[PDB]
């Protein structure tokens, strides 16, 4: 505690080099609330630069990880799930190279693991860790 | 002692391992003559040292006159297997006449062949991105034996694991054709079984005739026969 | 084996039956005993129930 | 026959401007023959400008489809499937917009439906349109 | 614990056949059920005359089993698929509970009963008649001699 | 140690049926006892009878 | 080598902060429902991890 | 029922809850709710189970 | 005249035994008992304490 590493080596792994080849660090974007009167164009903007939400036990809104997953839900149609895997790959947000990390919530099978780009997660994650052990320290 | 009435204990036990053997021998003999008949076009009659007996084995190419169609199909070249299989299903289509009622277009053939043409390079996108299984008549319908069946474009490959085919021979052959494939019995060889409707497979407990023994006699008369002989095309696979 | 019930050929109607026997692979064996009989029944109703 | 629209009309509804809102014209890119020896970049090129192939008994090599459908097969990793759909989207091969449309041969449930650009397609089938009309015109 | 020369008979020498072998290798890119199915039609082809026969089986161990099931080109096959409650094993018990696959004509049946060691699989059909038979003998006793 | 298996294979008829362990390793101990008698059956639940 | 398995007994709190490792975290995220004999056998009777 | 987040959400459909009204509260946990049964108001149901 | 396999059992391969061998040529030279007595020291050895 007292970022004696909690935030030094966290931060580390979550940008790292090996994250891309270990899983782990893996944002879902369901359907339903997340298609609610948006384009696609500005769904996939907004899947980039998009960090973490509530529920998360490790790190809250722990920066952007290096891997969001969107996967096929109910109240998605094919149109809206292929939608976003080819206007995201359009605007630099390639996909995973391993198949094993091509999965979902266990149901809901369809799933694709969409892996961020370099500038739009280090830079930000660094700066926050920074900004969360300057504030640590000054305590 | 014909004990089929009191039959208690042993009866039930004795009885059936000895009819449950004979009757294994004439579905074995059965079996060699149905497949001789669909493989080779002839009855199967031999001699004791296995030499045919030809007043009896009858071939069925020159009994009515018809030529079983043939063909050739090599794995390792690049035309498809299944394309040389398409234009021959029609080569049969055609001699069937206007009284069409197959059911199939068996290709039954050997594991080795099976996968030899699966395996080639134009069928394997869709034996294995398809083949969904349960879904093809002859699976839906046994459903209680191992064999592998793909059912690509109307041909419906079937492999036998039975060990009676030879490696590259492929027999295509359509199925459900009404009296295309017939089988007969006839009577035993006794005096008392002449001019009889004939019973199927025979069995005779033989006491008096000698005294170091009681011997039991089983006796089938049995032959298949194909008459429309020119719908079968029997091919040859090199792998 | 193939052989040793194998009616096939074609024989002839009027005599010379097939009475196709022996020549059948068999081997005898002796069956290894082994004995669980360490025991000592204290009371045990003398396992009589 | 002999040109009365089986190749005016036909190719016309391959190209078309309402072929893409509708189905048909498909084809199948399935797995195993298809990866061995080649990489991700070698595989989505060759999937852009590839014809049709033998067992298609409307037009056997009839042109080059609007919509080309890629599925998971069995002999086929995850890496590889989203592979491909996020190679050949950086290439111009995007996705279709209709839900309906992204479907397999039954089985193998994961399938995209992926739309070729129109000068990959347009130009070279009313060359070979033209072309076959005039072979069957000299006969 | 020293074997009884005089009693444990040898199988494949009493007959006079000699089994096959096999190696999987579940690192590599080589399909196993490849090789599976390669010594299936190796062993199919040295039954001939009857050649009738319910299933054929591959008894492994949990990481045998495991290993060769996540292997990439088994894997979809596996997670789509693990049975479907389709198979003949699992029809037939319907109430004992192991991991089982069929998968191009080899059922994968996992043994756990600590029996089997590590990296070690024996492919044989279930169903040949008379493949495997067994007997119990009578007792040492005088009077249990010569009796059922 | 290293493997428990009995019902080993053992000659036939006549022959030594091993009822006893010789070389082994045992331990003593005493079963601890534990009751709980805490209760009153009440004249209605003895209904026992 | 008779044992039938390997079994690691812990608490929720050891449990769920061992296997959240991230050399575990995805491997227990893509994991499956046919673990074991474990949680065929003894399911539907205890409601363990 | 939805099980997110360790809460246990069951939905009621006997009508005797009414509406705005959640009561969260732990199952399993042992002697936290109890039942008793009385005898009847006769003379010979008296001092009887 | 043709042996019946099911039935001529050779006696090595029936009691899990090999038997012994010799080769002697008496036309060039030498005493051919030498491999005769060496044969019978085998033999010897083999019945052991008998």
């Amino acid at each position: 505690q007292y970022n004696a590493d909690a935030y030094r080596r966290k931060i580390e792994s979550i940008n790292s080099d090996a994250a891309l080849t270990n899983g782990a660090f893996n944002q879902f974007a369901y359907g339903s609330q997340m298609f609610e009167g948006k384009t696609l164009q500005e769904i996939a903007e907004s899947l980039k630069t998009m960090q973490v939400k509530d529920s998360s036990r490790e790190d809250e809104n722990g920066l952007i990880f290096p891997h969001v997953t969107l996967q096929l839900v109910s109240p998605t149609t094919p149109a809206q799930y292929y939608g976003l895997i080819a206007e995201a790959v359009k605007l630099g947000f390639e996909v995973c190279p391993d198949w094993r990390l091509h999965v979902g919530t266990g149901r809901n099978f369809p799933a694709c693991r969409l892996v961020r780009q370099a500038e739009w997660y280090k830079p930000h994650n660094e700066k926050l860790m920074a900004e969360r052990i300057a504030e640590a320290e000054k305590q | 002692q014909y004990g089929t009435e009191s039959q208690t204990a042993s009866v039930e036990a004795l009885v059936q391992r000895k009819i449950e053997h004979i009757q294994r021998s004439h579905g074995i003999y059965i079996r060699d003559c149905q497949y001789t008949a669909l493989l080779k076009d002839k009855i199967l009659a031999e001699d004791e040292d296995g030499n045919e007996i030809t007043a009896l084995a009858k071939n069925f190419s020159t009994l009515w006159g018809v030529s079983r169609k043939t063909g050739a199909i090599n794995t390792t070249t690049a035309v498809n297997p299944f394309s040389v299989l398409a234009t021959k299903r029609q080569e049969i289509i055609d001699s069937m006449g206007e009284n069409n009622g197959f059911t199939s277009m068996v290709v039954l053939c050997t594991t080795r062949d099976f996968n030899a043409i699966v395996d080639h390079p134009d069928v394997r996108a869709a034996y294995e991105g398809r083949d969904g299984g349960a879904e093809y008549l002859t699976r839906r319908l046994g459903d209680a034996v191992d064999f592998q069946v793909f059912t690509h474009k109307g041909v419906t490959l079937v492999e036998d694991t039975s060990g009676k085919l030879t490696d590259g021979s492929a027999y295509m052959f359509p199925l459900g054709v009404q009296d295309m494939f017939q089988a007969v019995y006839a009577p035993a060889d006794s005096t008392d079984h002449v001019n009889t409707i004939s019973q199927g497979s025979y069995l005779f407990l033989n006491a008096g005739e000698n005294w170091r023994r009681d011997v039991i006699e089983s006796e089938v008369s049995y032959a298949c026969m194909v008459t429309r002989s020119e719908l079968i095309c029997d091919l040859t696979i090199t792998v | 084996e193939k052989g040793v019930t194998k009616m096939n050929a074609m024989a002839r109607g009027g005599s010379r039956k097939y009475i196709g026997s022996e020549k059948a692979r068999k081997e005898i064996i002796e069956v290894p005993f082994a004995p669980l009989d360490g025991v000592t029944v204290a009371s045990e109703v003398e396992a009589f129930r």
